[PDB]
């Protein structure tokens, strides 16, 4: 899998 | 010295789960401290998507601390995309508890396939003010106001891949965590906890590369440019679509991942991107190094950098604290 805020 | 350090339980290395609750019933909820967004959420009962099903939905109405808002908001993370609406309640992190505002999602199907297939409940930010849909003060910055905590600073220690815990202690800096030295690096900017570092570790060096300290992302960062040239060398194999690259473990040309600002070098060995695909013939192991692109030349240090060095965080200090994390 996870790439946590854009 | 007194804090309160929240142990995060680790799966398969790339994602710790932590132990939140929110409102008067002490509605439990597994969280992720995650310090590249700085917002919190909770499914609500009203959530009638799908990947909900499987989880502890939050019930207003079973708490006294619950206040209303309803104003309707989204957050775009890497792995999709929550909805829901505002509303306020007391949140609990060990032994301390504030009145915070947070979001109740309502519709998460757009975090697909992640959400549906893992085990945290929702997210809890740990970023900066300006980075939050709302302009929300965060969590620990509150903490510190409010009194109720030595300084105004968390810290990031994990595990590997099992082996023992990690932990996320609020308020002051733990020192059993690292074995001597702690260095601090300023900023950039008050969004992810970012630096201006030199990343490189072949031929490849870029000068003050945006490189964001991330406990939400289980996998390291460069963009697509810096990583086409990847293959110049590394026999990695492309497994079908997703989630990245496998290579052999016993290779010989894996370069240390370089990360060095003036003031001090930090260096990343193979050893932390690695393995298992065991079971899998123990002979493979996963590359761990994910092509993102967010905005200009964005590094996203995530886990691998953190499961070498044990960080610290302050809003204080108003930098980061990295040292090497000590695997005991």
């Amino acid at each position: 899998x996870v790439v946590x805020a854009x | 010295s007194e804090n309160d350090s929240i142990e995060l339980d680790d799966v398969a290395n790339l994602m710790f789960y932590g132990e939140g609750q929110i409102g008067t019933n002490k509605q439990p909820f597994m969280f992720i401290f995650d310090t590249g967004s700085a917002n919190l959420w909770v499914p609500s009962v009203n959530c009638d998507s799908i990947g909900c099903s499987t989880k502890h939905l939050y019930d207003a109405s079973a708490s006294k601390s619950y206040e209303k808002d309803g104003t309707k908001v989204e957050i775009s993370y890497g792995s999709g995309t929550v909805r829901g609406y505002f509303s306020k309640d007391v949140i609990s992190l060990g032994d301390l508890s504030l009145p915070y505002k947070f979001i109740e999602v309502t519709d998460a199907d757009d975090l697909e396939p992640i959400y549906s297939g893992s085990e945290f409940d929702g997210i809890l930010g740990l970023g900066w003010k300006d980075l939050s849909i709302g302009s929300i003060d965060p969590v620990v910055v509150e903490l510190k106001k409010q009194n109720k905590i030595d300084n105004a600073l968390f810290t990031f220690y994990l595990p590997v891949h099992d082996k023992h815990v990690g932990y996320l202690t609020i308020g002051g800096i733990e020192s059993d965590f690292y074995e001597g030295p702690l260095t601090y690096e300023k900023l950039n900017h008050d969004l992810y906890w970012q630096i201006d570092l030199d990343i490189h570790f072949g031929k490849y060096v870029m000068q003050k590369a945006n490189a964001v300290v991330d406990s939400g992302t289980s996998t390291i960062t460069a963009p697509t440019s810096f990583l086409n040239k990847f293959f110049r060398d590394m026999n990695v194999i492309k497994v079908p679509f997703l989630p990245l690259y496998v290579t052999t473990c016993d290779n010989d040309d894996l370069p240390t991942l370089e990360f060095h600002s003036r003031n001090n070098k930090y260096t990343l060995e193979p050893e932390f991107y690695m393995d298992p695909l065991s079971d899998i013939d123990p002979a493979l192991c996963m590359l761990y190094i994910l092509p993102v692109d967010i905005d200009d030349n964005t590094f996203i240090l995530g886990d691998p950098f953190m499961r070498k060095y044990f960080t610290v965080f302050d809003y204080e200090k108003e930098s980061v604290g990295f040292a090497v994390a000590k695997n005991l």
